[PDB]
Order: structure tokens, then C-alpha cells, then sequence
RNA sequence: GCCCGUCGCUAGUACCGAUUGAAUGGCUUAGUGAGGCCUCAGGAUCUGCUUAGAGAAGGGGGCAACUCCAUCUCAGAGCGGA
RNA sequence: GGACUUUUACUUUGAAAAAAUUAGAGUGUUCAAAGCAGGCGUAUUGCUCGAAUAUAUUAGCAUGGAAUAAUAGAAUAGGACG
RNA sequence: UAUCUGGUUGAUCCUGCCAGUAGUCAUAUGCUUGUCUCAAAGAUUAAGCCAUGCAUGUCUAAGUAUAAGCAAUUUAUACAGUGAAACUGCGAAUGGCUCAUUAAAUCAGUUAUCGUUUAUUUGAUAGUUCCUUUACUACAUGGUAUAACUGUGGUAAUUCUAGAGCUAAUACAUGCUUAAAAUCUCGACCCUUUGGAAGAGAUGUAUUUAUUAGAUAAAAAAUCAAUGUCUUCGGACUCUUUGAUGAUUCAUAAUAACUUUUCGAAUCGCAUGGCCUUGUGCUGGCGAUGGUUCAUUCAAAUUUCUGCCCUAUCAACUUUCGAUGGUAGGAUAGUGGCCUACCAUGGUUUCAACGGGUAACGGGGAAUAAGGGUUCGAUUCCGGAGAGGGAGCCUGAGAAACGGCUACCA
């Protein structure tokens, strides 16, 4: 999420070690550091465009994406740099031989590298603990807006 | 019969945590502390006995104490410990001057030595020896070792500029 | 749960060991070293469940403390050793040398081999990683770590040890077509020359496999080990090459010996 | 003792949790060294499976490095003038990580005007060969130097002496110095 | 914490207690082949059952298929080894066929008398059982 | 013929109910708060480093000037450790 | 190796899959419940077969299918390719 | 192995229950009980309470023997046989026992550590350790301080121990050492050139910080400040080395440093010779214990995905005194609201949250045989939890241990 400011924290926001000397005259202002998370997930544009400092940013922070690779659609964006999407899938009883309707809400992390918006359904991997409810991080906006801007007006 | 203990002060008795290694407490187990009462180091009237030192000698001779005397059942085992007994300096040959102990098996008279420690014998200057030896050996082994990694890795780049020249 | 588990449950030891239900309420619990747990084979069980050169572990104990058993060189006195796939059992008296490998039931061989033979092993590497002082090293599945190794190897190739020192000398890569013994699963024990490595990035990459006798079957990259060419292997194969033969070709073979 | 389970604690749904197992040792936790300045002393904490970590509390002495200078100068440290976590570590001069200290700015003189022999603030042959062929790489920075004639240099705090028992941390630099400038002489 | 000395039963036991004419049917072979407990009938009866079941269970199943090869003919050997399946209707459905009798008659109490040795079933499980 | 309710007898069960009734269990305020653990101090005693007096030992090797290593003892000054 | 990809349910084969249990093959514990034994000569100096197979259903992985049934797409063209 | 039968009516056909009928690794109880094999067994209620005994200790040629120990004999005047006690080392954190608590916890199948610790075993792994450094520092090996023991003792009373006299180490505490090499620095002098040089300092590993190398997406050029190697003196600069991963700031390496300095052998048993410069000079055999880092193994800790019984006469729940997240620290072995400080207002919910219940440990499993189901699983295998309740913690690789301690309640 983030946006403006960058710098708006009590602790000044550095990347680790990403070191730019005053002495060296430079036109890129601060040198950046950046990777690419596996997977095939493309390093998106914005990340290494990028302003912000994310330590939990999986293309340009400091976490890693690994284990299971999930998708879902994005029911809450609210908090901070991190939505809530909702899996939902069916469950088999035998029983009745039937399916029922089931989900799960899991709270990723997500970088100022996306635009994120309820409904866009969302690809995220999973990766250490960085907060007491996450252990994914959103790695790839499938959808977009939904055909939003298709609701308009007249002439 | 609790004990006292110096430095707890108190003419009275109090119920201190004991550690390893202090007065009036041996464990029993690994690191095991434990609580037990104790006498404070102030003399009083509560007292049974009275562990005293005599430090200066009186105008008279005492009986079973200043009268008689008893010696101090062992000597020196440790090598240096026996030069230093008879301050020998590092050379009188310390395998003389150890005391031999005559214990009489019945109609045989024994003598019998302690076992002189921390002694600069053969056996501890050959394996002194070993030691340096087999380090340096190995030492040189690693060297070579490494070397011939090298030229095996230089022979290689010799077949790289080899096949892309053949090209 | 409070710390390491010092025993070991007759009934939870691994069935390829062969024990038998009754009789006994716990197994011989392999030490540490270097192969793992539920693909070893204890010393006490290979000198008497597998060679009934004995019968009270005691015996056991007391023919291994006369150093009469020596595995891939160094005695070993540990009854319980936790020796294992690829690894060599020496006998000086009974002039007998072996090497512990499966057959294709997926259980251990008492396969025996020459006074020759016994002095090479084959070795998976488990990592090509560089280590202090900028000393490469490759470190092979039996927990053997040899410095100094090849450029040209890198992980899951297997490698020809001198045994009696610490050297790799031929090395056999892992590409299509490499004569391949399965070490794990319930294709384990059979041998097919590698097919086809399915790929799949950080999980777990299938191995397909087809044997001398056109059938195939695929596993994972983890229980793969490589040990040659098609027909050419490089260690004494036991009597069967892992094949697999069905149930009712099992019933015919061993009912085609029929006649007293 | 401080117990770093989240087995306590509620559930995300907000559920209150039972009492599974009782406290574990493998997941303590320690208290807060609390380091403060001058006079070393420290203290060793024998932690999981031997190994030591050295709380440390009072330390007068640490390795400050220059970052656009390649050195490393054992200085004083004179007090915590900002902390972004709390004010209590600074009116306290207590030393963590993160923290923003005053160093000596008295070896780095030293060192940078024995190898310029230009001199913050305001003979022999192969020295002044050595000095000939460096400078033109020797303006500093204004706030550098600025920092330099008071003796006393913005340092930034980086190893832990709860844990290390070091106080190690760099001289401020770039738009981190300018950040802690102007966060620092705003708030008098 | 040692392995189970397991076990089963050898007997299912009839539904109906009291129906005239299985007790009629019962007793006839017991008079016939010298047995004792009614228990004797029920289990026979019982494990001819579970053979009846796998065999029906085969039947099911793709004719030449790989358990019905095995373990269909398997069965076959075992049921001819004793002397219950004919060699000449040797093929599974004659197990499904079948009948107690066959395993009745099959008794060593039966074939020590069905050549001489006996005279009769009884003086077979005496001279059996003692000896 | 069947048959309903009040009323009367015996037995059993459950309910309402003054007692703001009573009992076991789990949580929990407030107050008091043992214990070990970390921590500021403490310093019974008990060694130790540095500055030196008053007697001997052991010699870098000299005809008189000159001078190194380990060890033991007390009237007497600083830098700390358990 | 660079560069991008509408998402699914379903089914298929497969990998991964402790043993005891279970279904079940062989072996006459004299029978049976069991056990995983055992069977052979040269029974005065070994010969030898075994200790199988199956189920292991939901979820994760791997793969073949493309019907059935959802899903997304170019209408203010803010479309498609070049 | 797909079976019904008796009871409502005068009689009938229904609905429908009742009762019969068969099993039960399912308990109990009653009557009778001869033979072989197999042998479960204070779970249910009271994870209620316990007399007494016993259940964790342990020695190799190879850490310590002056037993005033027993025995001798082959020697063995330092010790050498064997060996109580005591030190030291390792173990006692496994095993066994119970099922109380426990319902998204445990457990399960499936994952993750590019998120950590790990005695051991296994395979590797160490030439630097002193210091203005010719009248040198024990390394032919530096310091004591204790038990056992002797001796004087205290208490009604315990595996209670006090004062004194001795003495060991692979215990405690110290502390020398080894070749070459080149590299990074300082540089006395000489001489201005285009510039070089004596010999002085630093360079094991570990520690902590900061910086750098860790290329590789197909191919070329100009310039600035630095500045390397060979002179064919306008200058070129060609051969120029590159690991792993799906992925890293990974492995690995460099510089500048920092450290109440990590480790780098003052250790033990058998043998006892090789070679002369005959010095008690100098080397040398096999293997034991130890010793830092890496791997390995036995492990451990958190961890992804999906899965629980009844309950709405529980509909809203979570933020008190963390509830959901961001930043920074602190703490951990390490991830993390794990904790603190600031900041924000978030998180679960009829696809049933939250709460209550459970005479609920979870699973492998078990009983009942058309199928679908139903019921059960304290209990021999795995995983968890506890040792009357609670908390606290020592020791240690590993315990919040209980046949460990400490405190409180019973």
C-alpha cells in the first residue's frame, strides 16, 4: 500500500547494506537492490521502479517465497501493506456423496508493488512467519477491476 | 548439631539455599541446591561445640596438643611439588628424592613410592615429537594436495582453449 | 519429547529387516553414522538374522569384539552399527566379502562378491558445495565427505571410491540413458537405465525408468542412485538384476523347478 | 519465565485458547539487558545447547566504521541523542540496536589528516607523494565536517549488545544523516 | 508393549434357533459322520462359507484377471488338494457350487473308516483319538 | 353397552417455592504476595597485580666499572579479580 | 534460456505412501487358533525356496482426458493482430 | 452374507410401536467346569490415599591409587599385579505408567526452514599462539586447592555434616611453540625522472560491525578520477577465471577493524628400535582420549494445505491487561504481537463465528457382514500430556524433569 512519504517512519527506511556514497556523484539518487522470487513469477516493473522499502517484499525485500503457491479472491483490503482473500472450495462427504460449500480466509502480505482492489483474484506463495496471521505474500494480480470502468455514464 | 558458617552473622539460626562448593552443604546430584537450617557465626550459649585454632603458643605445655605432635600422613606426588618440598631446583633428579614408605608384610618389608607426576619422561617427549611431526606432515600433505587440484584445474583450462580453438 | 529416543519398538523397526512378530519387544535401534535409520541394517542383524552366524546377541557382540567384522575397512565394534546400502562387510576368517544391496523384493541381499570387488564403492553425491579455505567438496550419500573432487560432477551423480583410501576415481554422470538402481519406494531394489527426468521446480523431480525386459515405471529423483550403462553396470548385480517379476510369473518360475 | 509461545494469547478468530502442555523450556525468554554507558561490564548468558551470548551492561568503548572511508576506528561513546522506539533509551543513554550515538571524533581526525593532510573544519617527500596522489577525493561532506569541529560524530548503532556484547555502529551518511539532522534538531 | 498372539474364530452360529428342519439336517450328518458338538457342522459350514464368499467375490471380476488368475486357481489347488473339488469340475464355479458334505467326508475321523479300520464312525474317532 | 370431569384412598416421579437457600468445578477483578531467575548495591575471607625498604640464594661473565630467567619472607603504596 | 499465459470442478493413471490389523499366496504348527517358517543330501565337515501381492477411499503432488458443469472475454471499442 | 416372527379386531387390511430373534476384543454376575495350545488382566468409580521392599547406575592395556588394601613374583628404589573408597568422565531427558486436561488444540495425511538448535555417531578439518624482537620468555613439560584418608567432633533424629592435618588429574586455573611464500601498509636515504628503494609493520581460526567480489540477457564504443602488467616509448593491454538454486544479501572469498579473546594437545596404554656429528643429542611404531569449523546421523523446535463429537433454550464475537497490521528495537537457538515503544483500525461470522457440552487424548484401529451405513477405539504400534495441585528453576547437548531442587495449596 504505502504510497508518497517513503520516508515516514521513525526509523529512517533503508534497504540492508544497499550502501551509496555521498562522495560518488550519481544521478540514480540510491542504489537499489532487487531479485526475483522463482517460480516464474515475473519481477513486476513497479518493484524495481519502485520507491518503497518493504522488508517483506518477495521481489525486492528480504523473505522468500517457498512451499505451497496458492490463489483466491480478495474479500478485505483494509490494513496495511497486507489483504485478507477468501479460498473457497468443496468439501466431499461420503455420506451423502455430496459436496459442500466451504472457505477459508488467509491474510497475505502484500507489497507496494501491486495495486490490489476487493475482487481481484490474487496469487500469492506462501513463506516464513512475518506477523502472527501471514505466511503468504501476493505474487501475482490475475484479474484487474472487474470490467469497472465498464459502469460509466452517458454523453 | 547444626554447624555454623562463616560470614552469615546472627547469634541464631537461620534456613539458607545452598549451592555446590560451600560450607555445610555437599550435593547429591548434578547442579542440586537445597535449603537447610544453619547457626550463625556469633557465639552464644546455644552452642555445644566451639571449633577453636591456637595460633600463639602459651608459658605452658598442653597435654594432648602442644606436647605431642603427629605428622602429616602423606608427601609429594607431583614432581615439581617434591622439588619445591625440598626447593631441589630443576635438576637433582627428582626420582631419588620422593619419600618411600616401609609398610612390613609381615615377614616381608615392603617399600613402597607414590607415582611422580607431571615428569618429563622418554614417552612424553617422543609423543611431544609425534605430535609436531604428524602436524607438519599433514600439513604439507594439504599443500600438496592443493597443488595438484591447481594443476588439475589448469589442465583443464588447457583443454577449454584446446576445444575452442578446435571450432 | 525430553530428548533423543534411545529405544526402539519391535513392531515399528523397518520390514525389510525381516524380524519376526513374536518373540521380542524391541530391535536392534542402528547408532548413529552414516546411513539413515529406516535404510540401514544393524551389524547384529546381518551376522545373525541374514547369516545365522549366531543366535543370542551376545554371541553377536562377542564375535564382532574379536574385530572379526570390518565394514568398508575401519572393524567397527559398534553391535548395532547402523551399516547400509552400497557399504562392504569384510569377514577375514570365512574369506567372505559382501556388499549390502537389495534384491527387487526391496529387502537386503546376502550378496556375496570378490576379495576384489571389496575395495570400491559406489557413492551418490548428496552435494557439490564449497567449503572453507575455498575448498570444494563433495559430500556422497554414506556421509563420506571427500575434498577435491571434479568440476564436471554435480549433485545425484554417483562415484567409484577407492575404499581403502578417501579418493573419487571415475565418476558416472547423470544423464538419459545411465544403467540406474531404484533406492526407495515399491519400485526400489529394481535397475532400468533411466528414461525421462520429469523436472518440476522445487518438487520433487520424477524419474522414468524402463528395465531389460520392456516394462516401466517411474519414482523420484531422491530414491534414484546411478551405477552405470545399459548392461553395464559397475557392482555385482544380485540374482534377478530387479526385474520384477509378477505374482503368478513368481508362481510359474518357482514351480518350473518342480521335479525331485 | 517470558514465554515466547503463541500458544497463549488468542486465536485470529478471536477465540480464547485452553491450556495445552505446561511451559516449556525451549521457549523462554530472557530479559532486556537494558546496556547502558561507561565502564565496561559484561555478562555471559549460557544459552541453548552451550554457546554464549554476552549481555552487556555499561559499555564506554566501541568499533565505529566510516562508510565512504573503508575504516574501522575503536572509539568512546558519549550518550543516545535519538531512538526510534522509544525516548526512554535516549534519556536514559541506553545502548541498543538502531540507537543514534556521539562518537569521538578524534581517531578519524587522526586517521583522515594523516592520510590528506587537508585537516577537518575551517612535510616529508613520500608523504606528500602519497597525499599528491590522493586528494581529489577528499570534500568530505558539509555535515561531516561540520560534525567533526564539535568532536563529536552521528553515529547509527548496529550490533546487539543484549546478545554480542559489542556496540558497534557506522557514521552517519547521505540522506540517513540528513533524515536524523532534521529529525533531531526539529524536536528540541 | 510386545506384538498380539492374534486369533479368530472358527464357527458362525445359525440365526433362527429353533427352525425343525436344519435341526433335522444337522443331526443326520452328526449320526452320519460321528460328531460331537453341533459345533463341528457350524464351523465346516463357516469356512465353506468364507470360501463361497471369495469365490462369488471372483466371480464378479473380469474373467482372466490378474487375482482372479492368481488367487481363483490358488483356491483351486487348495480346494482339490484335500479331496473336496473334483479334478474334472476343477474351475471355481464348483466352488461356488459345492456343498458341507464334501468336507464332511473328507475327515481323517471318515477316511479311517471309509477303507476298513473301523466298522464304524465311532470306533473311527476312538481309535483316532487315542493314539 | 361404551363413557367424561370434580371429589375421596394408597404409591411413585417431576415442577413452583420463603430460605436471595446450600455443594462440587473452571475461569476472574481488587488487595496482599512466597519463591527461584535477571539486576543496582554488599564485601565474613582470600587470593592476587603493580610501587618500593631490611637479610640470603641463582650468574648475562671482567683485573677495578658492569648485568639476565624462574622461586620464597614482612614495617610500607596503587590497580582490579573470586 | 529469453519472453507471456482466463480460473475451476470432474475423471484417469502414477508417485508418495511404518509395521500389527485386514483381504490374501506359499509352508501339513500331526489337526486347528497361530508361527514365518521351512524344504534337501553326501544326516562324519552343505544343498536350497522363502519371508509375496492387495486395500491404503478424503487433501497435497504428478499426469492422460476435454464430454458434463461453472468461469473470464471486444458495445461509450479504453478491442484483435503487424 | 439381501429371511423375520408374536401382541390392537367378532373377524380384516393398514399405520405403528412393543416383545422375541442373532452377534459383540463387551463388561459384569450366576450355576457347572476334565484335557492341549494361545494368556488379556484396578481403564470405567476416586489423574483418590499409600505401609514396606525393589525399580539407575557405570571401568578399558589406555584420566586419578603411597588403602597403613589383598596377594605376590619376576625384576621392576619414581609407578607398573589386582583393587575398596574418593576424584574425574558419561548416564540418569531412554525406559516404563496413567488418559486428567485437551475440540482447530492434539492427532492425521501433506508440507516448509532461503526460519533455527543438536551430546552423539560418521566422513572431513588446524606450520602462524612471544614480541622493539643481540646480552631474551620453563616447554627436558610452569601454579595450587580439595576429596578419599588420618585426626578431634556436634545432634533424639536423614545418603546431616563442623574445626584441623595431608595428596592426585584427560578435575580447577594457566601457558611456550614450526618451513616457504607473496600480498596490504608505513617508509630512511637519491632525484626530479617516466619516477625506485633498502627493511620496518600487519596478515591462523573464532568474535562483532561496515564495505566489497560472488559475473553469465545477444553485441560495440567516447570520456572523467583513480592504476595495474610487458616496453616494439606515438603506446597498446591480446589468452584473461568463475559454484549452487525454481529463488537469496547463499556457499566461498577480500578489505578496515573490533574481542574482560573461541580454538589451535603441559593427556594416557602397549612397545622400545633407527641412524652418527656417541650428545642419555637427534628421530621413530601401532591407537586411546581430547580438540575448533563443515558435513553426516539420532534428533529436536516452530510450520503450509485439508480434515473433528453434540449444541441457537449460544448471533454476534475479538481490542481489560494484543484484538488484526505497519515501523523500530528487545528477547529467542531462531521465525512471529513472542514482548515493548509509536501508529493505524483492524480480525472471525448462518459456507454457523464466539460461547456452552462432552461420563472427548488423537491416529493405526475395533464390533456389526447385500450395499449404503452404524457404533466403538482409556488399552500391546505411532504422536501428544502429566507424574497430588500450581508456579519457579538448577544441571546439562537435550528437562520448565518431578524415583531433580525451590516456594506456595491440599
Amino acid at each position: 500500500s504505502t504510497e508518497l512519504t517513503v520516508q515516514s517512519e521513525r526509523a529512517f527506511q533503508k534497504q540492508p547494506h544497499i550502501f551509496n556514497n555521498p562522495k560518488v556523484k550519481t544521478s540514480k539518487r540510491t542504489k537499489r537492490w532487487y531479485k526475483n522470487a522463482g517460480l516464474g513469477f515475473k519481477t513486476p516493473k513497479t518493484a524495481i521502479e519502485g520507491s518503497y522499502i518493504d522488508k517483506k517484499c518477495p521481489f525486492t525485500g528480504l523473505v522468500s517465497i517457498r512451499g505451497k503457491i496458492l490463489t483466491g479472491t480478495v474479500v478485505s483490503t483494509k490494513m496495511h501493506r497486507t489483504i485478507v482473500i477468501r479460498r473457497a472450495y468443496l468439501h466431499y462427504i461420503p455420506k451423502y456423496n455430496r459436496y459442500e460449500k466451504r472457505h477459508k480466509n488467509v491474510p497475505v502480505h502484500v507489497s507496494p508493488a501491486f495495486r490490489v482492489q476487493v475482487g481481484d483474484i490474487v496469487t500469492v506463495g506462501q513463506c516464513r512467519p512475518i506477523s502472527k496471521t501471514v505466511r503468504f505474500n501476493v505474487v501475482k494480480v490475475s484479474a484487474a477491476x472487474x470490467x469497472x470502468x465498464x459502469x460509466x455514464x452517458x454523453x | 548439631g547444626f554447624p555454623m558458617k562463616q560470614g552469615v552473622l546472627l547469634p541464631t539460626r537461620i534456613k539458607l539455599l545452598l549451592t555446590k562448593n560451600v560450607s555445610c552443604y555437599r550435593p547429591r546430584r548434578d547442579g542440586e541446591r537445597k535449603r537447610k537450617s544453619v547457626r550463625g557465626a556469633i557465639v552464644g550459649p546455644d552452642l555445644a561445640v566451639l571449633a577453636l585454632v591456637i595460633v600463639k603458643k602459651g608459658e605452658q605445655e598442653l597435654e594432648g596438643l602442644t606436647d605431642t605432635t603427629v605428622p602429616k600422613r602423606l608427601g609429594p606426588k607431583r614432581a615439581n611439588n617434591i622439588r619445591k618440598f625440598f626447593g631441589l631446583s630443576k635438576e637433582d633428579d627428582v626420582r631419588d628424592f620422593v619419600i618411600r614408605r616401609e609398610v612390613t608384610k609381615g615377614e616381608k618389608t615392603y617399600t613402597k613410592a607414590p607415582k611422580i607426576q607431571r615428569l618429563v619422561t622418554p614417552q612424553r617427549l617422543q609423543r611431544k615429537r609425534h605430535q609436531r611431526a604428524l602436524k607438519v606432515r599433514n600439513a604439507q600433505a594439504q599443500r600438496e594436495a592443493a597443488a595438484e587440484y591447481a594443476q588439475l584445474l589448469a589442465k583443464r583450462l588447457s583443454e577449454r582453449k584446446a576445444e575452442k580453438a578446435e571450432i | 519429547a525430553r530428548g533423543p529416543k534411545k529405544h526402539l519398538k519391535r513392531l515399528a523397526a523397518p520390514h525389510h529387516w525381516l524380524l519376526d512378530k513374536l518373540s521380542g519387544c524391541y530391535a536392534p535401534r542402528p547408532s548413529a553414522g552414516p546411513h539413515k535409520l529406516r535404510e540401514s541394517l544393524p551389524l547384529i542383524v546381518f551376522l545373525r538374522n541374514r547369516l545365522k552366524y549366531a543366535l543370542n546377541g551376545r554371541e553377536v557382540k562377542a564375535i564382532l569384539m574379536q574385530r572379526h567384522v570390518k565394514v568398508d575397512g575401519k572393524v567397527r565394534t559398534d553391535t548395532t552399527y547402523p551399516a547400509g546400502f552400497m557399504d562392504v562387510i569384510t569377514l577375514d576368517a570365512t574369506n567372505e566379502n559382501f556388499r549390502l544391496v537389495y534384491d527387487v523384493k526391496g529387502r537386503f541381499a546376502v550378496h556375496r562378491i570378490t576379495d576384489e570387488e571389496a575395495s570400491y564403492k559406489l557413492g551418490k553425491v548428496k552435494k557439490v558445495q564449497l567449503g572453507k579455505k575455498g575448498v570444494p567438496y563433495v559430500v556422497t550419500h554414506d556421509g563420506r565427505t571427500i575434498r577435491y573432487p571434479d568440476p564436471n560432477i554435480k549433485v545425484n551423480d554417483t562415484v567409484k571410491i577407492d575404499l581403502a583410501s578417501g579418493k573419487i576415481t571415475d565418476f558416472i554422470k547423470f544423464d538419459a540413458g545411465k544403467l540406474v538402481y531404484v533406492t526407495g519406494g515399491r519400485n526400489l531394489g529394481r535397475i532400468g537405465t533411466i528414461v525421462h527426468k520429469e523436472r518440476h521446480d522445487g518438487g520433487f523431480d520424477l524419474v522414468h525408468i524402463k528395465d531389460s525386459l520392456d516394462n516401466t515405471f517411474v519414482t523420484r529423483l531422491n530414491n534414484v542412485f546411478v551405477i552405470g550403462e545399459q548392461g553395464k553396470p559397475y557392482i555385482s548385480l544380485p540374482k534377478g538384476k530387479g526385474i520384477k517379476l509378477s505374482i503368478a510369473e513368481e508362481r510359474d518360475r518357482r514351480r518350473a523347478q518342480q521335479g525331485l | 519465565g517470558i514465554s515466547r509461545d503463541s500458544r497463549h494469547k488468542r486465536s485470529a478468530t478471536g477465540a480464547k485458547r485452553a491450556q495445552f502442555r505446561k511451559k516449556r523450556k525451549f521457549e523462554l525468554g530472557r530479559q532486556p539487558a537494558n546496556t547502558k554507558i561507561g565502564a565496561k561490564r559484561i555478562h555471559s548468558v549460557r544459552t541453548r545447547g552451550g554457546n554464549k551470548k554476552y549481555r552487556a551492561l555499561r559499555i564506554e568503548t566501541g568499533n565505529f566504521s566510516w562508510a565512504s572511508e573503508g575504516i574501522s576506528k575503536k572509539t568512546r561513546i558519549a550518550g543516545v541523542v535519538y531512538h526510534p522506539s522509544n525516548n526512554e533509551l535516549v534519556r536514559t543513554n541506553t545502548l541498543t540496536k538502531a540507537a543514534i550515538v556521539q562518537i569521538d571524533a578524534t581517531p578519524f581526525r587522526q586517521w583522515f589528516e594523516a592520510h590528506y593532510g587537508q585537516t577537518l573544519g575551517k612535510k616529508s617527500k613520500n608523504a606528500e607523494r602519497k597525499w599528491a596522489a590522493r586528494a581529489a577525493s577528499a570534500k568530505i561532506e558539509s555535515s561531516v565536517e561540520s560534525q567533526f569541529s564539535a568532536g563529536r560524530l552521528y553515529a547509527c548503532i548496529s550490533s546487539r549488545p543484549g546478545q554480542s556484547g559489542r556496540c558497534d555502529g557506522y557514521i552517519l551518511e547521505g540522506e540517513e544523516l540528513a533524515f536524523y539532522l532534521r529529525r533531531l534538531t526539529a524536536k528540541k | 508393549p510386545r506384538a498380539p498372539r492374534t486369533y479368530s474364530k472358527t464357527y458362525s452360529t445359525p440365526k433362527r434357533p429353533y427352525e425343525s428342519s436344519r435341526l433335522d439336517a444337522e443331526l443326520k450328518l452328526a449320526g452320519e459322520f460321528g460328531l460331537k458338538n453341533k459345533k463341528e457342522i457350524y464351523r465346516i459350514s463357516f469356512q465353506l462359507s468364507k470360501i463361497r464368499r471369495a469365490a462369488r467375490d471372483l466371480l464378479t471380476r473380469d474373467e482372466k484377471d490378474p487375482k482372479r488368475l492368481f488367487e481363483g486357481n490358488a483356491l483351486i489347488r487348495r480346494l482339490v488338494r484335500v479331496g473336496v473339488l473334483s479334478e474334472d469340475k476343477k474351475k471355481l464355479d464348483y466352488v461356488l457350487a459345492l456343498k458341507v458334505e464334501d468336507f464332511l467326508e473328507r475327515r481323517l475321523q471318515t477316511q479311517v473308516y471309509k477303507l476298513g479300520l473301523a466298522k464304524s464312525v465311532h470306533h473311527a474317532r476312538v481309535l483316532i483319538t487315542q493314539r
